RNA sequence: GCUAAACCUAGCCCCAAACCCCCACCUUACUACCAAACCUUAGCCAAACCAUUUACAUAAAGUAUAGGCGAUA
RNA sequence: GCUACCUAAGAACAGCUAAGAGCACACCCGUCUAUGUAGCAAAAUAGUGGGAAGAUUUAUAGGUAGAGGCGACAAACCUA
RNA sequence: CCUCCGCAUAAGCCUGCGUCAGCAACUGACAAUUAACAGCCCAAUAUCUACAAUCAACCAACAAGUCAUUAUUACCCUCACUGUCAACCCAACACAGGCAUGCUCAUAAGGAAAGGUUAAAAAAAGUAAAAGGAACUCGGCAAAUCUUACCCC
């Protein structure tokens, strides 16, 4: 029977919190900060997609690419097959031509 | 199993070697296994001393009268089941003795007022001093079962109950409290039950007759 | 088809179960007609002392003071042992320090190991 | 524990209803 | 499992208070109810 | 001497010699009947027959005259929660027969019955698990089940 | 008739699976250390 | 004797025998060698007295007379290792400078990882053992492919460990 | 013990710890916040004063302080009653048996003015560190419990096989380049003619 | 009212940073001790078969070129 | 480690009639019938039958490996 | 009342019906298998070794065979280590199966086909049968009794 018999603990979220009261701070940086930085360089995150949006094959295309040369080495082994099938799934598979 | 010497033989037989640990923590009591000396009901002024030596403003006189308030509150928390308040007025030998015969039935004892003043009987003394107070005073009681059905004594007549009731004080934080209740071998019998008994005799084996 | 158990001598056939022994040390040989020449020397003989008369017994009473732990380093055993009679002979060759270089001729090799414990 | 509040408090709720169609008050 | 689903069991009971005086499984079993519920509707 | 390597023996060296014997030793009682002059030890897997001769004349001074070796196997068919088997140890029995007639029987240690009696007072607490035990107050069935606190 | 495949033997056992067989060779080291690298207890028999 | 594996017949049975402490390892610096020899024998002698009660107490089923007794004696014998050790790593450290009493190296198994190879005592050199050169201290070119594998392998674990020691710790200063 | 053990009043070898505690037990970890080792300032044996709960206000020593929980059992206080000797047909007889408080819910007291102070950790000229109270200078000293074992330090006689301190204390160690084995093998007086021959180490 | 139900923290995933780690054991591994490594990946699959062929920072650019000039590269 | 063949060094074969002989045990094989068919058995049991001093059966250790091995060719057998 | 089994060794397995305790051999504590039997051997360098076995004697062979030293040098010590249990192994099982050798060839050893009742059908295994004797059937398969004769390959 999935459904729980009591109540869950009370979800106490600060609105307040550091990482809350000063989101978006220097997202224009650019724009009023006389165009020295890009919002582009703000944002943290990995290597190969800062600043940057793909789908999936063209993420696993830059991974390879950028941060392959020192990546694991099973986990490039389960790279290569991903690019290995997301070829064949996005050019040969799919409905519409 | 049924004693202790009957665990440890068969811990033993069994293989199983318990290791007797020792430990830093102790328990530490607050009451005594019954009454130091054992009043016989039909000069002690040294136990009074040294009741006096380590509580330093006590009246043996005034005693009697805080004597009934322990003992009226303690059997008006019977009537509601109030635990937290026995463990205040009641020590831990007394508490066993009086909740656990008592527990899921409802009893309505309620106190007239008695017939002559309590007073101090004998005094006796990690250190526990101990009061023994004579109560001669007048009582009802209705005891039930589950179902609600009257079991003993009825509701409204009053009996007359003598009673000398141990008091006992730990000697930093506890006060006088009931201990026991001695009960004379002179007394007279208690009332009747409401029902009638049986009463087995010997359960025989074929082998074993009855002589 | 057993894997994970230790492979003790009782477990195979009979020229297996002889090969290999529990880890007790060797003392002699074999020779023709499989027949054992026990060396005298390979034995390790007990050097026991005479406890006679001796005072120190097993537990130490427990009114014993207590110390502070010195593990014995290499500068302390020479500050005491050897030092002052370094400056006995230096207000007035190492080899009459106790200093031996080479140690082919001693019994009681220090490096590598020539004892037992 | 599948996690959310909203269907949790439904089911608290229906089974307020079933102790008053198992035990109505007087 | 970012999000499964947390309030079945009230979508079972919009079909299973309809099935309550069926027979046999009907009225339990919410596989062989709806396929009557539905037809009783 | 366990656990160390043994000095190489070349024809013709010094005598090995152990000077703080690592190893120790357990006599035991023996499950079946057995001779009167016949010790039985329990020895550490590396430890010989002669190792043993040595031990017990050198070090305990008893007259030894023919020691007898075994190994023992201990059960691999006990298992955790984690059906893991649980290797109890081997260990060597070994059965010293002792010379000039000599003869050992093992001691009653833990004599059965120390005194007389059963316990109080071993060293506050096992008064009330003894004074309360005679003082039980067991139920008179006269009273049918009526608690007996009350004086009425 | 059939499923009577395992005739056991200790020196057979060794002398097929054993640790020493297995570093016989350069193919057999692999398999030693595909156990390792899996994690395995027993390395061979 | 034999009753020597036994203690005084006045402490048979009486479940609880007084000792005094162990002997601690500042206490055996002061003694000398020919003392702890002599001590070595004395610690011995009751050790095989304890275990012989020890071995007894189980097979009369019954715990211990003083079970904290045996665990000094074994404090005693670690500490008289101990303190004869010192003296025998410091004496190496003047007469030849070397660390370990046996020799060794660091060699490089099959398996490519890199052991510490404790040498063992021989008559013959090495060059013509027949059974040390069929020891191979080298790996070959197959083996850095493993080598790898279980360099991150452990590199997994650890950052593993990592993580989930931070992600407690920001438990922590929720809850406190 | 396994990881993720969990603490308890019993001490975790006792067969009433293997009963609450088997071997195969996964309960949730109680998460106690951190304190440092040198940062505990509660003993065993230090008169404190509970604040919460039933029993607030009253002042008593330290039995127990097991340190993995944050705990501080004070004694005869914060009690519940449960029953020990219960067998077949006996009910077992009443016992105050104590529950333990965190040490948020405990505060130590000043041996002169009887209230509940904070604590800080103060070098001193004379004792490197000491107690020392807040609401006046103060020094707490860290009392006296009972022993570690069944020892009593004051009342102490030696058995036959106990040595003595002046046997204990005697410094027979002259220092000097000989081993253990050849200083023995002088004492004891036996000779060796033979030399051991050089043996190959690979 | 039985069977059961429910639970939340073990741990983990993804990134960022920072380059990681006494004794016995290659003979029958866990056994104290005796007279020689390097040499193209292939194929599925795509071409609707198959046979040459078929992928393994940004921007120039899917451009020049290659190709049963065809799939595609 | 089953099995096909080989190698090494072993072993086994009563009794009766007179040679890859006959009758016949132990042994090995499996003609025919019946039971069994989630069975005792992922091929067995009971009766019957073929050989049983040989091109026999068999214990042990070794060898040949999948683009192959082995094969008194059944395109058999090579861990159901 | 059954026994075409049993008892040892080999191989295998590894404490698996010993003590104490908890349809109508499991868990926990404790205890045992003691070497003479069997494993574990051999100082070099040369140099010796044509005539089987079969009661080995007659005979009779072909397939041509399982068994041996000396010379000189070196050498003088001794009895360590390991196996030793069980109702057991391989078959997923306390499985009618599989399993080498030595003795006993019916037992001195080892065992129990029936939980209790009733006496249906059908089914399985067996015994008996009038008169007939293959008319049964693809076929004398099966059973019961023993033989003749001829083809095909
Ligand atoms: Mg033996
Ligand atoms: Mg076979
Ligand atoms: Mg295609
Ligand atoms: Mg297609
Ligand atoms: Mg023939
Ligand atoms: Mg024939
Ligand atoms: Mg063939
Ligand atoms: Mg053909
Ligand atoms: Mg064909
Ligand atoms: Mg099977
Ligand atoms: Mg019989
Ligand atoms: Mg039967
Ligand atoms: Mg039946
Ligand atoms: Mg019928
Ligand atoms: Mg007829
Ligand atoms: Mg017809
Ligand atoms: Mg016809
Ligand atoms: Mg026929």
């Amino acid at each position: 029977i999935g459904i729980r018999l009591t109540l869950p603990p009370p979800k106490v979220v600060d609105r307040w919190n550091e990482k809350r009261a000063m989101f978006g701070v220097y997202d224009n940086i650019g724009i009023l900060g006389n165009f020295e930085k890009h919002p582009k360089e703000l944002i943290r995150g990995p290597i190969w997609l800062r600043g940057w949006k793909g789908n999936e094959l063209q993420r696993c295309i830059r991974k390879r690419k950028m941060v392959g040369s020192r990546m694991f080495a099973d986990d490039l082994h389960n790279l290569n097959k991903r690019i290995r099938y997301l070829y064949k799934h996005f050019n040969r598979h799919g409905k519409f031509r | 199993f049924k004693t202790e010497k009957e665990f440890m033989q068969h811990a033993r037989k069994a293989g199983l070697v318990i290791p007797p640990e020792k430990s830093d923590r102790s328990i530490h009591l607050a009451c005594t296994a019954g009454i130091f000396d054992a009043y016989v009901p039909p000069a002690s002024q040294v136990s009074i001393r040294r009741i006096k030596d380590y509580d330093a403003n006590f009246k043996i006189k005034d005693f009697p009268e805080k004597a009934k308030d322990i003992f009226i509150e303690a059997h008006l928390c019977l009537n509601n089941s109030d635990h937290d308040r026995l463990h205040t007025l009641v020590t831990e030998h007394c508490f066993p003795d009086m909740t656990w015969d008592i527990k899921y039935k409802t009893v309505r004892w309620s106190f007239v007022e008695s017939l002559e003043p309590s007073h101090v009987v004998q005094v006796r003394c990690n250190v526990y001093g101990q009061i023994t107070v004579r109560m001669h005073t007048r009582q009802t009681l209705a005891i039930y079962d589950r179902f609600g059905r009257l079991m003993y004594g009825q509701e409204d007549v009053p009996k007359d109950v003598l009673e000398y009731v141990v008091f006992e004080k730990q000697l930093p934080y506890g006060s006088w409290r009931m201990h026991t209740k001695i009960v004379p071998p002179w007394a007279p019998p208690k009332q009747p039950i409401l029902k009638t008994v049986m009463i087995p005799g010997p359960q025989l084996k074929p082998e074993e007759e009855y002589e | 088809a057993d894997r994970m158990s230790k492979w003790t001598s009782k477990r195979g056939p009979r020229s297996f179960r002889g090969r290999k022994g529990r880890g007790a040390k060797g003392i002699g040989f074999l020779t023709s007609g499989w027949r054992f020449v026990q060396i005298k020397e390979m034995v390790p003989e007990f050097v026991v002392p005479d406890l006679t008369g001796f005072k120190l017994k097993p537990y130490v009473s427990y009114l014993a003071p207590e110390s502070e732990e010195t593990p014995l380093t290499a500068a302390q055993l020479f500050s005491e042992a050897v030092a002052p009679a370094i400056e006995k002979d230096f207000k007035d060759n190492l080899e009459k320090y106790g200093f031996e270089p080479t140690q082919e001729g001693k019994l009681f090799q220090l490096y590598p190991r020539n004892f037992l414990r | 524990v599948k996690k959310g509040f909203r269907a949790a408090f439904r089911f608290q709720k229906e089974l307020e209803r079933q102790r008053l169609l198992r035990c109505p008050p007087p | 499992l970012r999000n499964r689903v947390t309030d079945r069991y009230f979508r079972i009971q919009e079909v299973l208070k309809h099935a309550r005086h069926f027979r046999g499984r009907k009225n339990r079993c919410y596989r062989l109810a709806v396929r009557t519920v539905i037809r009783a509707f | 001497a366990r656990n160390v390597v043994y000095p190489l023996y070349r024809l013709g060296g010094p005598q090995l010699r152990v000077f703080r014997t690592n190893f120790f030793i357990q006599l035991v009682r023996p499950g079946v009947a057995q001779p009167e002059d016949t010790v039985q030890f329990r020895i550490p897997m590396e430890m010989t027959r002669v190792d043993l001769r040595n031990y017990l004349e050198g070090i305990y001074n008893v007259p030894v005259a023919a020691v007898r070796t075994r190994v023992q196997h201990g059960s691999n068919k006990r298992r955790d929660h984690r059906n893991v088997r649980i290797k109890k140890p081997d260990y060597k029995v070994a059965y010293v027969q002792l010379a000039h007639g000599q003869t050992f029987t093992f001691p009653d240690l833990f004599p059965e019955k120390d005194e007389s009696p059963e316990g109080s007072a071993a060293d506050d607490l096992y008064s009330m698990l003894e004074e309360e035990r005679q003082q039980r107050q067991s139920s008179d069935p006269r009273r049918g089940g009526v608690p007996s606190w009350f004086g009425l | 008739a059939r499923g009577n495949e395992y005739q056991p033997s200790n020196i057979k056992r060794k002398n097929k699976h054993g640790w020493v067989r297995r570093l016989s060779t350069p193919a057999g080291v692999q398999v030693i250390l595909r156990r390792m690298l899996k994690g395995r207890k027993s390395l061979s028999h | 004797g034999l009753e020597e594996f036994f203690d005084d017949p006045k402490n048979w049975g009486q479940e609880k025998v007084k000792s005094g402490a162990a002997w601690t390892c500042q206490q055996l610096r002061n003694k000398s060698n020919e003392d702890l020899h002599k001590l070595w024998y004395v610690l011995l002698k009751e050790r095989n007295m304890l275990l012989t009660l020890e071995q007894e107490a189980k097979r009369q089923r019954l715990p211990m007379p003083s079970p904290e007794r045996l665990d000094k004696v074994v404090d005693s014998m670690d500490a008289l290792d101990k303190v004869v050790q010192e003296r025998e790593d410091a004496l190496r450290l003047l007469q030849t400078g070397q660390e370990r009493a046996r020799p060794g190296a660091w060699r490089r198994d099959i398996f490519g990882r890199i052991i510490w190879h404790k040498f063992k005592q021989w008559v013959i050199p090495w060059h013509l053992n027949k059974r040390y050169n069929r020891k191979r201290f080298f790996a070959l070119p197959y083996v850095d492919h493993f080598l790898r594998l279980e360099r991150e392998k452990r590199a997994r674990i650890k950052a593993r460990k990592e993580n989930l020691e931070r992600k407690k710790a920001k438990i922590l200063l929720k809850k406190f | 013990l396994p990881p993720h053990y969990r603490y308890g009043m019993s001490p975790p070898g006792s067969v009433a710890d293997k009963r609450k505690n088997p071997p195969w037990i996964r309960r949730r970890p109680v998460v106690v916040e951190p304190i440092s080792d040198e940062d505990w300032y509660l003993f065993c044996g230090d008169t404190v004063e509970i604040l919460e709960g039933k029993d607030a206000g009253k002042q008593g020593k330290v039995v127990q302080v097991i340190r993995q929980r944050n705990w501080v059992v004070v004694g005869g206080l914060n009690t519940h009653y449960r029953y020990i000797g219960k067998t077949m047909d006996y009910r077992g007889t009443m016992i105050p048996s104590e529950a333990p408080l965190l040490h948020r819910q405990v505060k130590l007291v000043d041996p002169m003015d009887r209230k509940p102070t904070e604590i800080e950790w103060r070098f001193t000229e004379a004792g490197e560190r000491v107690r020392v109270s807040t609401r006046s200078g103060r020094i707490i000293p860290k009392p006296e419990f009972p022993r570690a074992d069944g020892i009593v330090p004051e009342t102490w006689i030696d058995g036959p096989k106990d040595t003595s301190v002046e046997d204990a204390l005697e410094r027979t160690y002259v220092p000097c380049l000989k081993t253990l084995q050849e200083e023995v093998m002088e004492a004891m007086g036996i000779k060796e003619t033979r030399k051991y021959k050089k043996v190959y180490w690979y």
